[PDB]
């Protein structure tokens, strides 16, 4: 019930930066919005939310969730 | 260990100021008993308040009557210190008039059947030879205190002014412990309350009123479990 | 200025006020609680305490241990300690791996354990126990009862015998530079010298004379806001 | 007690003097020096005399009087009229009906004035205690009391107007009938396009109807559409009306129109001039500052309750509490010795045949049988010495039932309000007047 | 008039002995009237039964050594304070514990007598080394609240007794924090949460309805005055 509900230890041990740890929440949670707003094209490239989502949220917070799971794999180029 | 059942003594000190005590008290909850009493009883009793008035050729409280000393905000301050007592659920217009010169006091205010004005010596204004005071005040009953704020509710009717109310009859509250005479280490505790009102309404039924209001939520806690 | 104050009148030995009930033991933190309720107990008070299992015992308590023919583990499971009710009401606040404390806390002190668990411990516990300690300082600051009056601030005593001496001493200075033996600017810095050294003897008779329980010393002591000498001229003399 | 103070938070408190605003009932400072009452009289809010005579005839707007020669003059008092900053500065009268009255003697109060005497602010009952971080770093508690009670709240008129000028299209038209507005909008517009006397406003409301004479539009082909569709009619004008501004209430008062066809004279180009005058009632919230005299200043953080207030012996909630960690670093202790002589001022005090050292130098003074409720008043250098306050606190008069509240030390016991246990040693309490 | 929306007390259970309880939307300032007097009556008024007064063979107030045990006499007491029983003969009952040799002499081993139960026979009590010659007799007396220990001259009749500070109350700690809710478009709403700590004698939750109980009686002492209504439900 807080911007501190997934813990920050346990998400900066996944990423080994803290600067590394803001784009890559920031990346998924772009493509998670870009998913909601196909409105009917259904593109096949988007992909939705993995974990379950409440009835309103905001899709940065859906993105911080899936990390803490680690679910989700980031790869610098 | 020992099994005494809780019993409450009252003594009049005063028509408007009484003693209520309750002897055989548990250690350390004699303070804590009053100070429960007092929240309610400060808090929440029913009474009776002006929650608006109306002037003839006045559109708001800032302007001034002819011929009354007393500016209209000033009206309104001194009207807030008036005691009322309604017995209607339904709101209940009541009518003042005054003409000539004169002192303008709360018993010249004509009051409805059931509802009785209790301080009728409280001063309004003054008027002189050349003024004129004709004034309607609405009464409601509530608890609490409500804002003026809330208190509006029409629009079209310019010539209403809204006043913010104070219901509560009570004026203050006081609570002191001692040690009961009965021989313990435990050194029962006998608490006594003295409470101050208002003309509206009696000490007896406004701790009545306390108690009816407190016996609900302690309630709640045992009946809604087993 | 307030959780700091709030928590030195917590955590601080008896003769603060009239300690009652010490010198005892009490069969669990809880039932001391029950004490502090009906008033036998003090919340200051030197008491024998038991402990619940996983409360860590002080650094200096791992060799030691109760009596027995058997090896034993303390570190974890029962054990008695001298303390006082206020310092187990702080050290609740703690994380319970945290070791015990049983100092009076002040700032520097308060400082330090705030520094330690930023090291040793996840960054979620540090901002928790933070808001623990805020609490229960708010908390206990209201009852501290420190307040300001006019019986509050003392003036020493003495002072006014020892402002005089110094003006005796100061006059004939006066006297000696009438006859034209000094001049005005060596006078200067003679004088300023002289009364720099009666400031610093008004204080320590100032500081002595003031008990430890009173408000106005207490609120430096601890740390909470001001300083020595802003506290000397509003009781003994400003100075130069 | 100027001389208790330090010379850098006294100067705040001076400053601060010159920023207080008038209340709806002004009230006298329990305890306060003596030239307050001389720097109201010589300017010229207050209204006096320049006869000696007598009051004839009394009312709010005006008040005669009757000189022995027989001449009469009028005072005209102003009333709810707005002032630079925006404050009322709306007199009182204070004489009664067949007074009589003398040279310079004051016949009618002024805003922030009473009975002639200066009066900046309101005397409250205050309690040093820190209260669970409500009052932390400066911020004031209050208790609800004062926004119930009225006694912290102060009119302010604002007043905002526009102008009718001629443009090269055409003139502006203050008018009712603006183009696409609905029909509740424009309910308490007059006949020719200005809001009512007493028309409650809120932000955004329409004030005096106003339309721009023309605008050269070129029509995207859905606008055209539309305009065929609605059965509309661009009516070639915009709508211009002065509205009330973001983040503003209040009741209208008095209204003004200035017509270029009347002999009334305007500056170029302007037809017709309107100002409204809408005035409005604050009371006392979070975030408001306020102070005292001694430079110790806080904005409110919470207003309590009344029940949660931490009352006295005698049931009497304390209206105001003060953090003591802000006095001792500032060091202006004045605030606490004015605290303890206003409390003697609220509840008098007793000296007869006592014949003591500090009671001697008062004893001529007269100050000895003092009743409850009376002004003291201490010169800003010669003010009462510490031997007397310590003096006085240990004799004042019983209020009730026989018993004297506060302590020698000029301490007492304070009940909490919520926990309802005492609070474990005194508190130090009085009468402190707060702006 | 009538109260907006009702409170309703929810249970949340977190061990066998401990629980929290939630108070739904209440009336600005009543979670604080509620919430403290709650918090004294059921620390306090609730009656139970525990030990007042304990006998050793052999030994003296000041002789604080007790040969053939491991253990002192400070941690005899405070483990038999510990200990937690019912009884509901109404007087004074003795318990009597006589055990040799060498071993841990628990709870279980005590003999109790006729309407005494004993909750928790797993607590320990002392060590023996060697020959145990344990034998010692304690009083349980049915009380309310907390008492400290008192000399009723019982030292003077036989020098072995002595007093022991008693916990009758069924309750250990009761910890209550009162936050704010927003209930439609309001947030002066004032959300009581009471958690209760209990020996294993009770349940918390009927507990409070002991305290609860009590509360009623008490308050509706005050009805007698005269016959008043107030808006409900």
């Amino acid at each position: 019930e807080g911007i501190i509900n997934p813990p920050i230890d346990e998400l900066l041990e996944a990423t080994d930066s803290k600067y590394s740890l803001v784009i890559y929440a920031a990346k998924r949670a772009r493509q998670i919005n870009a998913y909601y707003s196909q409105l009917g094209e259904g593109l096949l490239e988007y992909v939705g939310p993995l974990v379950d989502t409440h009835v309103h949220e905001k899709p940065l917070s859906i993105a911080l969730r899936e990390i803490n799971a680690g679910l989700l794999t980031s790869e610098a180029i | 260990l020992i099994a005494q059942r809780p019993s409450l003594t009252e003594e009049v000190v005063d028509e408007f100021r009484s003693r209520f005590v309750i002897e055989p008290l548990e250690p350390g909850f004699g303070y804590t008993l009053g100070n429960s009493l007092r929240r309610t009883l400060l808090s929440s009793i029913p009474g009776a308040a002006v929650t608006s008035i109306r002037i003839d050729g006045v559109l708001h409280e800032f302007t001034t009557v002819p011929g009354v000393k007393e500016d209209v905000t000033d009206l309104i301050l001194n009207i807030k210190q008036l005691v009322v007592s309604s017995e209607h659920d339904e709101p209940v217009v009541m009518y003042l008039r005054k003409q000539g010169p004169g002192l303008v006091t709360a018993a010249d205010i004509a009051p409805p059947a059931g509802v009785e004005v209790h301080n009728p010596d409280l001063v309004l204004a003054t008027l002189n030879g050349k003024g004129k005071l004709e004034m309607e005040l609405t009464v409601e009953r509530g608890r609490g205190y409500v804002s003026a704020v809330q208190n509006k509710q029409v629009g079209q009717e310019i010539g209403r002014i809204p006043v913010d109310s104070i219901y509560s009859p009570v004026l203050k509250v006081t609570y002191k412990v001692e040690a009961t005479r009965v021989e313990q280490r435990t050194d029962f505790d006998k608490l006594i309350v003295d409470v101050e009102t208002k003309q509206a309404m009696r000490p007896r039924d406004a701790m009545a009123s306390a108690g009816k209001t407190l016996v609900e939520l302690f309630g709640l806690a045992r009946e809604l479990n087993i | 200025q307030d959780m700091v104050l709030g928590l030195f009148f917590l955590t601080t030995d008896s003769e603060g006020r009239s300690p009652k009930g010490e010198g005892r033991a009490f069969g669990s933190s809880a039932e001391a609680i029950m004490a502090f309720d009906a008033g036998d107990l003090t919340l200051q008070a030197k008491i024998d305490i038991r402990f619940p299992v996983g409360t860590i015992p002080p650094r200096g308590f791992e060799p030691p241990a109760r009596e027995e023919g058997e090896p034993e583990w303390q570190q974890g499971d029962t054990f008695t300690l001298k303390t006082t009710l206020g310092r187990a009401l702080f050290n609740e606040l703690l994380p319970e791996d945290y070791p015990f404390v049983d100092y009076e806390v002040g700032k520097k002190q308060l400082s330090e354990i705030v520094n330690d668990l930023a090291e040793r411990y996840p960054k979620v516990i540090v901002a928790a126990t933070l808001d623990n300690l805020k609490a229960a300082g708010f908390f206990w600051a209201t009852r501290s009862g420190v307040t300001v009056a006019i019986s509050d601030i003392v003036v020493p005593d003495a002072k006014k015998e020892i402002v005089k001496g110094y003006e005796g001493q100061d006059e004939k200075v006066q006297k000696q530079y009438e006859r034209g033996l000094i001049t005005k600017e060596e006078r200067t810095q003679e004088l300023i010298a002289i009364w720099t050294k009666a400031t610093n003897e008004v204080a320590e008779a100032m500081n002595d004379n003031f008990p430890k329980t009173n408000p106005v010393s207490m609120m430096v002591n601890s740390g909470a806001r001001g300083n020595m000498m802003q506290m000397r001229q509003i009781a003994g003399m400003r100075g130069l | 007690f100027l001389e208790h103070d330090d010379a850098n938070r006294a100067l705040m408190g001076a400053n601060m003097m010159r920023q207080a605003v008038p209340l709806i009932k002004s009230e006298s400072p329990l305890v306060g020096t003596g030239m307050e009452y001389r720097s109201a009289a010589d300017a010229g809010d207050v209204v006096k005399a320049e006869k000696a005579g007598v009051v004839q005839e009394v009312s709010a707007d005006y008040i005669t009087t009757t000189n022995d020669d027989g001449t009469y003059i009028t005072y005209r008092l102003a009333k709810f009229s707005r002032s630079n900053q925006g404050t009322s500065v709306n007199q009182k009268v204070i004489v009664a009906e067949g007074d009589r009255i003398i040279e310079g003697q004051v016949l009618a109060d002024g805003p922030a004035t009473e009975n002639g005497e200066m009066a900046l602010g309101k005397n409250l009952l205050v309690a040093f205690m820190p209260w669970e971080g409500h009052n932390y770093e400066d911020a004031i508690i209050l208790s609800q009391r004062l926004v119930q009670d009225d006694v912290l709240s102060s009119i302010h008129i604002e007043e905002h107007e526009v102008d009718a000028r001629d443009t090269k299209l055409g003139p502006e038209e203050i008018t009712r009938d603006i183009p696409n507005v609905s029909e509740e909008v424009l309910a308490d517009l007059d006949e020719r396009g200005i809001i009512r006397i007493g028309a409650e406003v809120v932000a955004g409301d329409i004030l005096v109807g106003k339309v721009t004479p023309k605008g050269e539009t070129e029509l995207t082909p859905e606008e055209r559409l539309l305009r065929a569709i609605f059965g509309e009619k661009a009516r070639e004008v915009r709508d211009t009306s002065l509205k009330v501004p973001h983040g503003e209430i209040g009741k209208v008062i008095g209204v003004r129109v200035f017509d270029r066809e009347e002999g009334d004279e305007l500056p170029p180009g302007v037809n017709q001039l309107v100002r409204v005058y809408v005035a409005q009632k604050r009371k006392i919230t979070d975030g408001d500052k306020l102070a005292g005299r001694h430079g110790n200043k806080g904005v409110i953080s919470k207003i309590n309750p009344i029940e949660d207030m931490p009352f006295l012996e005698d049931g009497t909630p304390v209206d105001i509490i003060l953090n003591p960690l802000a006095v001792p670093s500032r060091m202006n202790p004045g605030q606490v010795l004015e605290i303890h002589l206003g409390w003697l001022a609220s509840r008098g005090w007793d000296v007869s045949g006592l014949a003591e050292e500090w009671a001697q130098r008062l004893q001529v003074i007269g100050a000895d049988k003092v009743e409850p409720g009376t002004n003291v008043a201490t010169p800003v250098f010669d003010g009462a010495r510490e031997d007397e306050l310590a003096g006085l606190l240990q004799h004042t008069i019983p209020n009730r039932d026989g018993e004297r509240m506060v302590l020698p030390s000029g301490k007492a016991r304070l009940f909490d309000g919520r926990s309802g246990e005492p609070f474990p040693e005194p508190i130090s309490v009085g009468y402190m007047y707060i702006l």
